DNA sequence: CCCCCCGGCCCCCCCGGC
C-alpha cells in the first residue's frame, strides 16, 4: 500500500518530533496569523519543510487543507505557443511549481498570481478569531528554480495585494534567490534532524509496522548513510526491509541509489585511467545520467565529493578538484548546455591528478 | 457642459464630414469660436494638407461662450460616430480647459439617449493661414466623375499627371501593363445645370501627383456634387468640396518633375 | 537660402563606359558585350562606391538607346521586390513583346539583390531560363555569398576591387579641372588616404571642403574628415608600454567623444586582421576584448574598463 | 504646459537658435557657411549625449525655413515606427514631392538613427541617392557601429566633441542671470567636474541645488551644497581615504574608510572611481602595479554593478591598492 | 455566500508592518532628506524634473514616489494623473512606442474646484516606471524622444536598483536621486517609534543589532522586529527581546561555531575541514551569513599581518561574487575555507 | 435581397556578424 514515508507523515504541528525550537516559532506565528507576513522557508532538502508547511496550514485554517484538488490552466505565449499548468489547490490555499513552465514561469506569475491576488476573500472562512479569514495562502515549490524575470514579477505583487495573498516559498537554497525577494519575506531556517531524531522515527515505524529488528544499530546506519535526509532514511527502511523478508539483521547492507552506483563507478574510471579515451567514455555516463533525468548540478556535486573521498589522492589533487568543482558549478549556473562543463570539468580534473 | 455646446439636427452631416478625411489624417485639432469651428491637418508625409470649415448656420443651435481647442484622434471620433442613429440629434459639448468632449445622441421619439466621452490630445500645432493665391486655372465638375477618372486611372499607375489646356482637361496614367489618358472639355447643359463642365484657364498647366492621395481626396465627394480643383504651376493643387455652411479643401503638393 | 547645389558625385556621374575608373578588364568586357550584343546574365560584387550601379546603367544606357524607357525594369531595396513581384511584376516584363535593334534583349536591373529574400530569388530561377531569348538579368551586390548558388550558376560573375590611389587622383585632378578648384599636393593625398578607395566618399569630401574652406590642403582637408579612428585604435594596441596606450585612448579616443562600444568593436575587427601579430596572441587578445565588450553590453560602459583590457592585454604580450 | 517656467532646466534652456549652442564653434560655422552659400549636404551628427546634436539639427531647420519649419521638414526618431515599410511610402513620398508652403528644398531629419533596422538603411540608399537634387537627409547618432558602410558612404560626418569648459561656465552664467542666482567660484569647478562635458547633467545639478537653498534670493550655491544635493564624495574625502589605505595599516584603513563612508552615507563606487582618477596621474616605478591596479578595480566595479556585499567589496578595494602598492619596492 | 467589506483603517490594522508603516507622506521618510527636500520644494516650485531614483532594496524609493504623488494630486486626482507600470506588466518595445506615447499625449485631466483649493495639482500627469532596470535596451531607447517631446504635460519616474542597467541617454534625461542605505545611525528612530506604537519591549541595543542586521535594508529590520514581537507574545513572559533571540530569529551562526570553523581553518587539515563543513551544512545556515562573519572576524582581528588580509579580502571577494551568481553553497564554502587554511 | 470584390486582423515561418 502506501509507502511508510507516506503513511506516517504528521498531518499536524502537535505531531512534529524533531526541530522543537522550529516547532515553537511556527506555532507562534499561528497564534495571530492575521497579520502573518511572506514565509520563504529554506533548509536542507528532505528534512520536512513541506511537512511544516502543511502544519502551519492546517492550524491557521484546519484539517481541510488537506483536502487537495489538481485542476489544469492554460497559458497562451507571446508566439501563440499553447502551455498547461497542473495547479494543486486547497480550499485555503493553491500550489504552483512555476519552474515546470521553464523560461515560461513569468508568465504564471504575471497572469495567474495577479489574476488570484486582484481578488478579495468573499466566501465566510469563519477563523478562531470569530471573523472570517481574508487571504488566501500560495505555495511556491522550488522557488530557487524560478528565473529572475519571474522573480521581478513577483515583487510588486507581494505589496500591492498584500491583503489578499500570503506566499509561503520552500527553498533549499537561498543563493538564487535575488535580494528584492528576500527582502519581502520572512526567513525561516529548516534545520536538517539529528541522528537520534531519524532512528527515534524508525524505530516507531518499525514498531508500527511490525518489523523484527535484530538490533537498533541498524536504524543508527541507516540514520547515519542518510546525511540529515529523512525521506531517503524511511524509504531505504522501506527497500532494506523488501530484501530482507520484513526482517532486518546486523549484517543488511545499505542500498544506494543506482545513480549513486554509477556516479562511483565514473569516479573510480577517472581515478584509474587519465587519457583522452577515458574522457569519451566518461562522456557517454555523463550523457546516460543526464538522460534519465538526473540534475547536472547533483552529478557534479556527487563526483566532487566522491573523488574527495579517494584515499590515494593527495591534498594538492583535492584543492584543485575542489577549485575547479566551484568554478564549474558556477559555469553551470551561467550555462545552458550542461554537458560542455561537465566535461571541461573532468577533462581538468583529469589533467592535475596525471 | 456649459461651455461649448453645439447641435447637428442630424447626426449623418458630421459623421460624413469625419468620413471625407478620416483616412488622410489622424490627429486634428478642432477651434471653435463664435464663428463656428474650424481645423487643418497635415498628413503623416507632409505633402497633403485638410482644411475644414462649419459655419454656424449649419447648427440647429450653437453657443461657444470663449474660443476652444479639441484634439482628437479621428480613429476613435470614427467609432463614437457610428454608434449613433441617422434619426438622432448629435451635441457636441465641451467645458473650460476641457479633457474630454461629450458627444449625445438624442432620439426625441423614443426619448432615447446616448452619452459618448471622447478624451483630448494635447497637439501642438498653430493654424497655418493659407495666403490666397491666383491660379493659373480653376475648374469645376461633378463629383462622380472625377472620382470614376481617378479609380480607373489609378490601376494603370500610381501616379496621374493632369494637363490643363485652352477648352481642354486630360487626365493621363502611364504603367507597366498599359497606360490610359481621359479627355473632357467644357460643357454647359440648361436642362441639368448640375453635370456642367466648367473651365477658366489663364496660363496652360501641367502637373503629376500620386494616386494613393487623389484616391484618399476624392473620398469626399459623399459630400457636395461638384468638386473645384484649382490649379497653378507654383502653388500646391486645391480641392474644394462645398457643404451646405462651409467647406472642405484638400491642398495636395505635386510631385517634383525629374 | 532654399537652394541646393548639385553634389558632384552626381554632377559628374559617369555616363559612357570609357569614364569609368579602375577595373579595367572588366570594363573592357563591357565595352566589348555593348559593342557585339548577346548581353548575358551577370551578378557584379564588390565593395561600395567603386562604380557597380554606374557600370550598369552605362551599359545598358549604351545597349539599349532611345528603347532604355520600355526596354528597362530597374528596382532597387527601396521597391516592394517580393514574392509576388517576381511573379507578377517580373514575369510580366519578361512576356511583354518589344521589338528591339537585332542583337539587343530587354533589361531587368536588381540593384542590391544581397536583400532580396529566399523565395523570389528561387522563383526567378525558371523566370531567367524560359525567357532568356527575349530578356536578360544583372544583379548588382555588395555580398556575392547572399545569391543562391542556383542564380549564382545562370549568371556570369563579375567582382570589382578597390580602386587604386592612381585612379582616385585621376578623377579627382579631372573633376578639380572641371571646377577650377585651388588644392594642393598634400591636400589631395590626404584625400586619398581618408578615402580609402571609396571614390563616392572621396568627391564628397572633396566638395565639402572646397564649399566650407576653399583651399584644398592638408589643414582643411583634416577639419572636414577627421582622422581614421581605427588606424588609432591599431596605434593604441599596437603600443609597446601600457602608459602610451593608454595615453592613446584617455586623449584621442575617450576625451574626443567616441563611444566605448564603438571602441570595444572596433578593437576586437583591428585584432581580428593584425597580421603582424601571431594568431595564438591575437585570438587571446579577442577574448580579453570579448569579456570587455560582454561586460560593457551589460551596461558598465566605464573608462576603467577600457583601461584593464589594455592592461590585460598588455600582460599577454609580457 | 501652462508656462515655460513650469519645464525642466533641461527643456526651458534648449537652444532655439545656432548662436545658443556653445562648445561646437567648428561644427556651427560650417554648417552655417554651408547655408548660406546654399550647399547643404547630407549630414551626419556623430556624438556623445548631451552635446547638442539634436538642439543644432533643430536650430538649423527653423534657420532654413523659420517659424513654421515643423510642417516642412520629416523628422523621425526611435519613439515612431521606422521599418522598411515607412522608409518605402513615407519617406519616399516626401522626397519625391513638393513643398506644400515654399518653394525650396526638403530636409528629413532621422534621429537616433542607430535604433533602425538594417533593412531600413538599406532601403534608404537609393531614396538618399535618387532624390538627392531636391532632399536632404541628416543623421544623428551616438553609436557609429550600428550605421551601415553603405549609409555612412553617402554622408559628410561631423563629430560633436564633449562641452569645453568654457562652453559650460558660459551656459552656467546665462542661467545665473535668467535665475538670480549667486554661483561659488569652487562650487563652479565641482559642477564642471562632474559634469563630464553633459549640459544636462549640469543643469539637472544646478536645478536640485537651486531647490536645495533655503533663501534662493539671498543665498550662494557652495561647494558643501552641490556636494551635499548629489550625494558624492568630496575631495577631501577621497585624498583622506587613500592616504589611509597607502600608509596606515589594515585597522586603521578599515575604520577610517567606514568612518568617512558613514558621516554622509558615501556610495563605494564613487570612491572607487575618486581613487581611480586620483591614481591616474601617479608616477609609478613598475608597470605591474597599474596592470594589478586597473584589473582589479575593474573587476570589483563589474562585481559591485550587480549588488553583492559591500564591506567585503570595500574590504576587496582595500586589499586590492595595497597589493598592487607592494610592487613599487622590488 | 459574502463578507461585508471591511474598512481601510481596519484593513490596515492587520496588515504585516512592512506595509503597516509606509509612509504616507513626503513628511515620514526617515533618511533620504537630500532628495526629499527638492521633490517638496517642486510642490511650491511646480517645475517637476525627469527623476531616476536608484539605491538597494528597502530604502524607500516606492514608498517616496508615492507619497510625491499623493501630496501633488490628492486621493481623488492621483488615479487619473499617474500611469504606474512595473516587471510584472509587460513593457516591450511596443507597449513603449503606443500605450506609454499615447498617456504621454493625452491631455491632462482636469482638476476638480476642491482639488485645486486643497492640492497644488501640477500642470503635468506622471508616468512611474518601476524597476525599469529590467526594461531591454530598445525600450529605453524609445523612450528618449518621447520623454522630451511631451515633457510640457507629462513626466518620468524611473525607478532602479542597479543604475548601470539604464541606458546612458535616459540617465542624462533624468535627474539622479541617490537613496542611502538605512543603517543604525539614520534609521534608528523610525524603528523605535514603530516599536512603541506597537508596545515592543526590548532590551537596549536590541534595535540597534537589528539594524546591523538588517545592513541598509529598513524593510527587513522590520520584518524582523515583528517576528520577534510575535515570539515573545506567544511566549507571554512579560520579559524584554534580547539581542540572542534577534540573532537567532535572523539566521546569525552563533559565535562559538565561528570559532570552531577558524579553529579547523588554522589547523589545516583537508579531511577535518571537509567532515565539519559536511557537519554544517546540515543546520541550513546562509553561506553569505558565513561569509560575512568570517569576513567581520578576519579582517578586524589583530592577530593577522597585512599579507594575510590582503589575500583573505580577495578570497572573501571572489566567494561572494560566486555566491551572488547563484551557486552550490556547499562547494563554495569548502573552497573558501580550505584556500583560507593553506594561506 | 444577395453575390463579388478587395482591403484589413490574425497567424506562422524564417533571420539575427560583417
Ligand atoms: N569607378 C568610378 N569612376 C568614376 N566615378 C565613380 C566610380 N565609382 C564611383 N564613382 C562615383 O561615385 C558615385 C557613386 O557610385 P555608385 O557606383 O553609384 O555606388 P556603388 O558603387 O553602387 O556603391 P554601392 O555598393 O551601391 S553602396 C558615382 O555617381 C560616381 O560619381
Ligand atoms: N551645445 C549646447 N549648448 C547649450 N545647451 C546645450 C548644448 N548641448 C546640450 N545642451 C542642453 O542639453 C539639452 C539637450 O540637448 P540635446 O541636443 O537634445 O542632447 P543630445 O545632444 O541630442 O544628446 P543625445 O545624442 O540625443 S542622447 C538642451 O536642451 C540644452 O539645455
Ligand atoms: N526611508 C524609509 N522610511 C520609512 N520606511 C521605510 C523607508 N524605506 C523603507 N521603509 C519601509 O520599508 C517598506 C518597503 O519600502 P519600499 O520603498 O517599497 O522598498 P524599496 O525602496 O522600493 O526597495 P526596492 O528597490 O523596491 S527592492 C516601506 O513600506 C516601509 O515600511
Ligand atoms: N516531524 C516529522 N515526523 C515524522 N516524519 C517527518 C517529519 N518531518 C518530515 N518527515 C518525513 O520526511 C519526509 C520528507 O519531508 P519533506 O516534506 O520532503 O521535507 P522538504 O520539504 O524539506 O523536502 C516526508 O515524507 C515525511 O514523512
Ligand atoms: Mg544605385
Ligand atoms: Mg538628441
Ligand atoms: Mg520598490
Amino acid at each position: 500500500m502506501s509507502l511508510w514515508v507516506d503513511k506516517y507523515r504528521p498531518k499536524s504541528l502537535n505531531a512534529l518530533s524533531h526541530n522543537e525550537e522550529l516547532t515553537n516559532f511556527l506555532k507562534s506565528l499561528s497564534d495571530q496569523p492575521r497579520d502573518l507576513p511572506h514565509l520563504l522557508l529554506y533548509g536542507p532538502n528532505g528534512t520536512g519543510k513541506k511537512t511544516r508547511c502543511m502544519a502551519l496550514l492546517e492550524s491557521i485554517f484546519g484539517p481541510g487543507v488537506y483536502r487537495l484538488k489538481i485542476d489544469v490552466r492554460q497559458f497562451v505565449t507571446a508566439s501563440n505557443r499553447k502551455l498547461e499548468l497542473n495547479v494543486v489547490s486547497s480550499p485555503y490555499h493553491l500550489e504552483i511549481t512555476p519552474s515546470d513552465m521553464g523560461n515560461n514561469d513569468r508568465i504564471v506569475i504575471q497572469e495567474l498570481l495577479k489574476e488570484v491576488a486582484q481578488m478579495e476573500q468573499v466566501d465566510f472562512q469563519d477563523s478562531k478569531d470569530g471573523l472570517a479569514h481574508r487571504y488566501k495562502c500560495v505555495i511556491i515549490n522550488e522557488a530557487n528554480s524560478l528565473t529572475k524575470d519571474a522573480q521581478a514579477a513577483l515583487r510588486r505583487t507581494m505589496e500591492k495585494y498584500s491583503k489578499n495573498i500570503r506566499l509561503i516559498m520552500v527553498c533549499d537554497s537561498m543563493s538564487p534567490i535575488i535580494a528584492p525577494i528576500k527582502s519581502r519575506c520572512l526567513l525561516i531556517r529548516c534545520p536538517a534532524p539529528s541522528d537520534s531524531e531519524i532512528s527515534t522515527i524508525l524505530s516507531d515505524v518499525v514498531t508500527n509496522e511490525r518489523i523484527q529488528l535484530e538490533t537498533k544499530d541498524i536504524l543508527k546506519r541507516i540514520a547515519q548513510a542518510s546525511n540529515g535526509n529523512l525521506r531517503v532514511s524511511l524509504l531505504m527502511l522501506e527497500s532494506m526491509a523488501l530484501n530482507n523478508e520484513l526482517a532486518l539483521k546486523s549484517s543488511s547492507p545499505i542500498i544506494k541509489p543506482d545513480w549513486i552506483i554509477v556516479i562511483h563507478k565514473l569516479t573510480r574510471k577517472i581515478v584509474k585511467e587519465r587519457s583522452v579515451n577515458s574522457l569519451i567514455e566518461c562522456r557517454a555516463v555523463l550523457y546516460d545520467l543526464l538522460a534519465h533525468c538526473i540534475p547536472a548540478n547533483i552529478i557534479l556535486k556527487e563526483l566532487t565529493f566522491s573523488l574527495l573521498d579517494v584515499e590515494t589522492l593527495n591534498t594538492t589533487n583535492k584543492s584543485s578538484i575542489i577549485e575547479y568543482s566551484s568554478v564549474f558549478d558556477e559555469r553551470l549556473s551561467l550555462g545552458n548546455k550542461a554537458i560542455f562543463h561537465l566535461e571541461g570539468f573532468i577533462a581538468k580534473v583529469m589533467c592535475c591528478l596525471d | 457642459a456649459s461651455m461649448l455646446e453645439a447641435k447637428f439636427e442630424e447626426a449623418s452631416l458630421f459623421k460624413r464630414i469625419i468620413d471625407g478625411f478620416k483616412d488622410c489624417v489622424q490627429l486634428v485639432n478642432f477651434q471653435c469660436k463664435e464663428d463656428g469651428i474650424i481645423a487643418q491637418a497635415v498628413d503623416d508625409s507632409r505633402v497633403l494638407l485638410v482644411s475644414l470649415e462649419i459655419g454656424v448656420e449649419a447648427f440647429q443651435e450653437y453657443r461657444c461662450d470663449h474660443p476652444v481647442t479639441l484634439g482628437m484622434d479621428l480613429t476613435s471620433l470614427s467609432k463614437i460616430l457610428r454608434c449613433g442613429n441617422n434619426t438622432d440629434t448629435l451635441t457636441l459639448i465641451a467645458d473650460n480647459t476641457p479633457d474630454s468632449i461629450i458627444l449625445l445622441f438624442e432620439d426625441t421619439k423614443k426619448d432615447r439617449i446616448a452619452e459618448y466621452s471622447l478624451k483630448l490630445m494635447d497637439i501642438d500645432a498653430d493654424f497655418l493661414k493659407i495666403e490666397e493665391l491666383q491660379y493659373d486655372s480653376t475648374l469645376s465638375l461633378p463629383s462622380s466623375e472625377f472620382s470614376k477618372i481617378v479609380r480607373d486611372l489609378s490601376q494603370l499607375s500610381d501616379s496621374i499627371n493632369i494637363m490643363i489646356t485652352k477648352e481642354t482637361i486630360k487626365f493621363v496614367a502611364d504603367g507597366d501593363i498599359g497606360s490610359g489618358s481621359v479627355i473632357i472639355k467644357p460643357f454647359v447643359d440648361m436642362e441639368h445645370p448640375e453635370t456642367s463642365i466648367k473651365l477658366e484657364m489663364d496660363q496652360p498647366v501641367d502637373l503629376t501627383f500620386g494616386a494613393k492621395y487623389l484616391l484618399d481626396i476624392i473620398k469626399g465627394s459623399s459630400l457636395s456634387d461638384r468638386v473645384g480643383i484649382r490649379l497653378s504651376s507654383e502653388a500646391p493643387a486645391l480641392f474644394q468640396f462645398d457643404l451646405k455652411s462651409g467647406f472642405l479643401q484638400f491642398f495636395l503638393a505635386p510631385k517634383f518633375n525629374d | 537660402t532654399l537652394s541646393l547645389q548639385l553634389p558632384w558625385v552626381e554632377k559628374y556621374r559617369p555616363q559612357v563606359l570609357s569614364d569609368i575608373v579602375g577595373n579595367k578588364e572588366t570594363i573592357d568586357r563591357l565595352q566589348q558585350i555593348a559593342k557585339d550584343g548577346n548581353m548575358p546574365h551577370m551578378i557584379i560584387s564588390g565593395m561600395p562606391g567603386i562604380g557597380k550601379t554606374t557600370s550598369v546603367h552605362c551599359l545598358a544606357h549604351e545597349l539599349l538607346g532611345r528603347s532604355y524607357a520600355d526596354g528597362v525594369l530597374e528596382l532597387n531595396a527601396s521597391d516592394d521586390r517580393g514574392i509576388d513581384v517576381v511573379r507578377n511584376q517580373i514575369k510580366h516584363f519578361a512576356q511583354k513583346k518589344l521589338h528591339l535593334p537585332p542583337g539587343k534583349h530587354k533589361i531587368v536591373i536588381l540593384d542590391e539583390a544581397d536583400s532580396m529574400t529566399a523565395g523570389a530569388q528561387q522563383a526567378l530561377r525558371r523566370t531567367m531560363e524560359l525567357y532568356s531569348n527575349s530578356t536578360r538579368f544583372a544583379f548588382a551586390c555588395n555580398q556575392s555569398n547572399k545569391i543562391i548558388e542556383p542564380l549564382q550558376s545562370r549568371c556570369a560573375i563579375l567582382r570589382y576591387s578597390k580602386l587604386s590611389d592612381e585612379d582616385v587622383l585621376k578623377r579627382l585632378l579631372q573633376i578639380i579641372k572641371l571646377e577650377d578648384v585651388k588644392y594642393t599636393n598634400d591636400g589631395l593625398e590626404a584625400i586619398i588616404f581618408t578615402a580609402e578607395g571609396d571614390m563616392r566618399q572621396a568627391i564628397n569630401n572633396l566638395q565639402s571642403t572646397v564649399a566650407g574652406h576653399g583651399l584644398v590642403n592638408a589643414d582643411n582637408v583634416f577639419k572636414i574628415v577627421d582622422s581614421p579612428h581605427p588606424l588609432i585604435v591599431k596605434k593604441m594596441l599596437l603600443a609597446s608600454n601600457l602608459e602610451d596606450s593608454i595615453q592613446i585612448l584617455r586623449t584621442d579616443l575617450w576625451k574626443k567623444g567616441y563611444s566605448s562600444i564603438d571602441i570595444v568593436t572596433t578593437s576586437f575587427r583591428v585584432t581580428k586582421n593584425l597580421a603582424q601579430v601571431k594568431e595564438s596572441v591575437r585570438l587571446e587578445m579577442i577574448k580579453e576584448i570579448g569579456l570587455t565588450h560582454m561586460r560593457i553590453l551589460e551596461g558598465v560602459g566605464t573608462y576603467l574598463q577600457l583601461a584593464s583590457m589594455l592592461a590585460k592585454i598588455h600582460k599577454l604580450n609580457n | 504646459k501652462r508656462s515655460k517656467e513650469n519645464l525642466p532646466w533641461v527643456e526651458k534652456y534648449r537652444p532655439e537658435t545656432l548662436d545658443e549652442v556653445y562648445g561646437q564653434n567648428e561644427v556651427i560655422t560650417t554648417v552655417r557657411k554651408f547655408v548660406d552659400e546654399g550647399k547643404l549636404p547630407h549630414l551626419l551628427f556623430y556624438g556623445p549625449p548631451g552635446t547638442g546634436k539634436t538642439s543644432t539639427i533643430v536650430a538649423l531647420a527653423r534657420e532654413i525655413y523659420g517659424k513654421n519649419y515643423s510642417n516642412m521638414v520629416l523628422e523621425l526618431n526611435a519613439s515612431d515606427d521606422r521599418g522598411i515599410d515607412v522608409v518605402r511610402n513615407q519617406i519616399k513620398d516626401f522626397a519625391s514631392t513638393r513643398q506644400i508652403f515654399s518653394k525650396g528644398f526638403k530636409l528629413i531629419i532621422l534621429d537616433e538613427a542607430d535604433a533602425m533596422t538594417n533593412a531600413a538603411q538599406n532601403a534608404l540608399r537609393r531614396v538618399i541617392e535618387r532624390y538627392t537634387k531636391n532632399t536632404r537627409f541628416c543623421v544623428l547618432a551616438n553609436y557609429a557601429h550600428k550605421l551601415t558602410p553603405a549609409l555612412l558612404s553617402r554622408c559628410t560626418r561631423f563629430r560633436f566633441q564633449p562641452l569645453p569648459q568654457e562652453a559650460i561656465e558660459r551656459r552656467i552664467a546665462n542661467v545665473l542671470v535668467h535665475e538670480k542666482l549667486k554661483l561659488s567660484p569652487n562650487a563652479e569647478k565641482a559642477l564642471i567636474e562632474l559634469s563630464n562635458g553633459d549640459m544636462r547633467r549640469v543643469l539637472n545639478v544646478l536645478q536640485s541645488c537651486k531647490a536645495t537653498l533655503d533663501n534662493p534670493d539671498e543665498d550662494e550655491i557652495s561647494d558643501d551644497v552641490i556636494y551635499e544635493c548629489c550625494g558624492a564624495p568630496r575631495p577631501s574625502d577621497l585624498k583622506a581615504v587613500l592616504k589611509s589605505i597607502l600608509e596606515d595599516d589594515w585597522g586603521t584603513a578599515h575604520y577610517t574608510l567606514n568612518k568617512v563612508r558613514s558621516a554622509k552615507g558615501l556610495a563605494l563606487i564613487d570612491l572607487i572611481e575618486g581613487i581611480v582618477k586620483i591614481l591616474e596621474d601617479y608616477e609609478l616605478q613598475n608597470e605591474e602595479t597599474r596592470v594589478h591596479l586597473l584589473t582589479k578595480l575593474a573587476d570589483i566595479e563589474y562585481s559591485i554593478s550587480k549588488g553583492g556585499n559591500d564591506q567585503i567589496q570595500g574590504s576587496a578595494v582595500i586589499g586590492a591598492i595595497k597589493a598592487s602598492f607592494e610592487n613599487e619596492t622590488v | 455566500r459574502k463578507i461585508s467589506k471591511l474598512a481601510a483603517e481596519q484593513s490596515l490594522a492587520q496588515q504585516p508592518w512592512v506595509e503597516k508603516y509606509r509612509p504616507k507622506n513626503l513628511d515620514e521618510v526617515t533618511a533620504q532628506d537630500h532628495a526629499v527636500t527638492v521633490l517638496k520644494k517642486t510642490l511650491k516650485s511646480a517645475n517637476l524634473p525627469h527623476m531616476l531614483f536608484y539605491g538597494p532594496p528597502g530604502t524607500g524609493k516606492t514608498s517616496t514616489i508615492l507619497a510625491l504623488t499623493k501630496e501633488l494630486y490628492g486621493p481623488d486626482l492621483m488615479k487619473s494623473r499617474i500611469l504606474e507600470l512595473n516587471a510584472s506588466d509587460e513593457r516591450g518595445i511596443s507597449i513603449v512606442r503606443e500605450k506609454v506615447k499615447n498617456f504621454a499625449r493625452l491631455t491632462v485631466s482636469k482638476p476638480s474646484k476642491h482639488d485645486l483649493e486643497n492640492y497644488p495639482c501640477p500642470p503635468y500627469k506622471i508616468i512611474i516606471l518601476d524597476e525599469a532596470d529590467s526594461m531591454t535596451a530598445d525600450a529605453q531607447s524609445a523612450l528618449r524622444r518621447t520623454m522630451e517631446t511631451y515633457s510640457g504635460v507629462t513626466r518620468f519616474c524611473l525607478i532602479c536598483n542597479y543604475v548601470t542597467r539604464i541606458i546612458d541617454p535616459l540617465a542624462s534625461r533624468c535627474s539622479k536621486f541617490r537613496f542611502k542605505a538605512l543603517d543604525a545611525s539614520n534609521a534608528i528612530d523610525r524603528l523605535r517609534f514603530i516599536s512603541e506604537q506597537e508596545n515592543v519591549k526590548c532590551d537596549d541595543g536590541v534595535l540597534e543589532r537589528i539594524l546591523d542586521i538588517s545592513a541598509g535594508d529598513l524593510r527587513r529590520g522590520i520584518t524582523l522586529l515583528q517576528s520577534a514581537s510575535k515570539g515573545a507574545q506567544y511566549l507571554g513572559d512579560g520579559k524584554n527581546i534580547t539581542s540572542t533571540q534577534v540573532e537567532e530569529l535572523a539566521g546569525v551562526v552563533p559565535h562559538d561555531i565561528l570559532i570552531e570553523i577558524v579553529e579547523k581553518v588554522k589547523s589545516g587539515d583537508f579531511d577535518e575541514i571537509k567532515k565539519y563543513v559536511n557537519t554544517f551544512m546540515k543546520s541550513g545556515w546562509s553561506a553569505a551569513s558565513v561569509v560575512n562573519q568570517l569576513h567581520e572576524y578576519y579582517i578586524t582581528n589583530d592577530n593577522f599581518d597585512t599579507n594575510f588580509k590582503n589575500q583573505i579580502s580577495w578570497l572573501l571577494f571572489t566567494t561572494d561574487s560566486r555566491l551572488n551568481n547563484g551557486t552550490n553553497e556547499h562547494i563554495q564554502l569548502l573552497n573558501l575555507l580550505v584556500k583560507i587554511s593553506q594561506l
